[PDB]
């Protein structure tokens, strides 16, 4: 199990690997047999979209009281938590953890 | 224990048996049962003993070789080991508890 | 909808009206038209099993940011919330409301 968390695989997802192609400025008009280091200035976007599935395990517990539950404080804030501010930064205030129900050992 | 010394047990190493009316609290060792895993010597370590011995330094012309005590030895490769035996006043099934990792459980 | 909250039902579930059938003490030998008034003291113990099948709107929101949910207090305490005391009894030491989701208007 890998120690920063997570789930260890043998063949885990492949890496997914990205280049733009080079395209070389014209050449000279007598060859050169030497590699080509005058490209033309290039970059590229788009869209990646990911998908995953994933399987949840369900709670089944017989306990009576109420668990802890991670919530969003009721008080009020000058911004949302997880949310962008005024000036569009998207923020993650703390991180949430994965451990709040319970189960018996 | 080892061999020729029946008498010497780990001081909470065995499983130790009440005989018929012992004491609950202070009970005199002719009013208990004491087991004995010397079946396993052959397999696995003494419990009052060490592991082993390991190098402590890097000996050199002018530093003697020092050795350190092992006194406790989690799993190496090519360990193998025995369970401790049960008895028939002794308990029969355990839940392995619900978690992540266990070891031999 | 009824004021103190819950489900106006035209047809609700209806009453369901127990009595410990009366069990006359022995009756004089000579009639009486009087209605009789000496009973055996009695009462009666049963169990009592309902069954209600609830069905559930499950929220369907776009919310970004984590909602606000009910959940126990993490930091230690003499009891359990909800939970029973030394001495035995049951108590409930909060109302818990319904509205901790959010939807637009």
């Amino acid at each position: 199990s890998p120690l920063m968390g997570g789930f260890g695989l043998k063949h885990p997802p492949p890496q997914i690997l990205i280049k733009n192609t080079p395209v070389p400025a014209d050449p000279p008009t007598t060859f050169n047999q030497s590699k080509l280091n005058s490209f033309i200035t290039q970059y590229s976007t788009g869209q990646v979209s990911v998908e995953i599935e994933w399987e949840l395990q369900k709670e089944n517990s017989k306990r009576w009281n109420p668990e802890i539950q991670y919530t969003s404080n009721y008080y009020k804030s000058t911004s949302v938590d997880f949310a962008v501010n005024t000036e569009g930064v998207y923020s993650e205030p703390r991180p949430i953890g994965t451990r709040y129900l319970t189960r018996n050992l | 224990h080892k061999d020729d010394e029946e008498r010497f047990f780990p001081s909470n190493g065995i499983l130790i048996f009440g005989k018929q009316n012992a004491a609950r609290d202070n009970a005199d060792y002719s009013d208990v049962m004491l087991t004995s895993e010397e079946e396993i010597k052959t397999t696995n370590p003494v419990a009052t003993e060490e592991y082993g011995i390991v190098a402590d330094n890097l000996q050199q012309q002018n530093t003697a070789p020092q050795i350190g005590t092992v006194n406790s030895q989690g799993a190496l490769p090519g360990m193998v080991w025995q369970n401790r035996d049960v008895y028939l006043q002794g308990p029969i099934w355990a839940k392995i508890p619900h978690t992540d990792g266990n070891f031999h459980p």
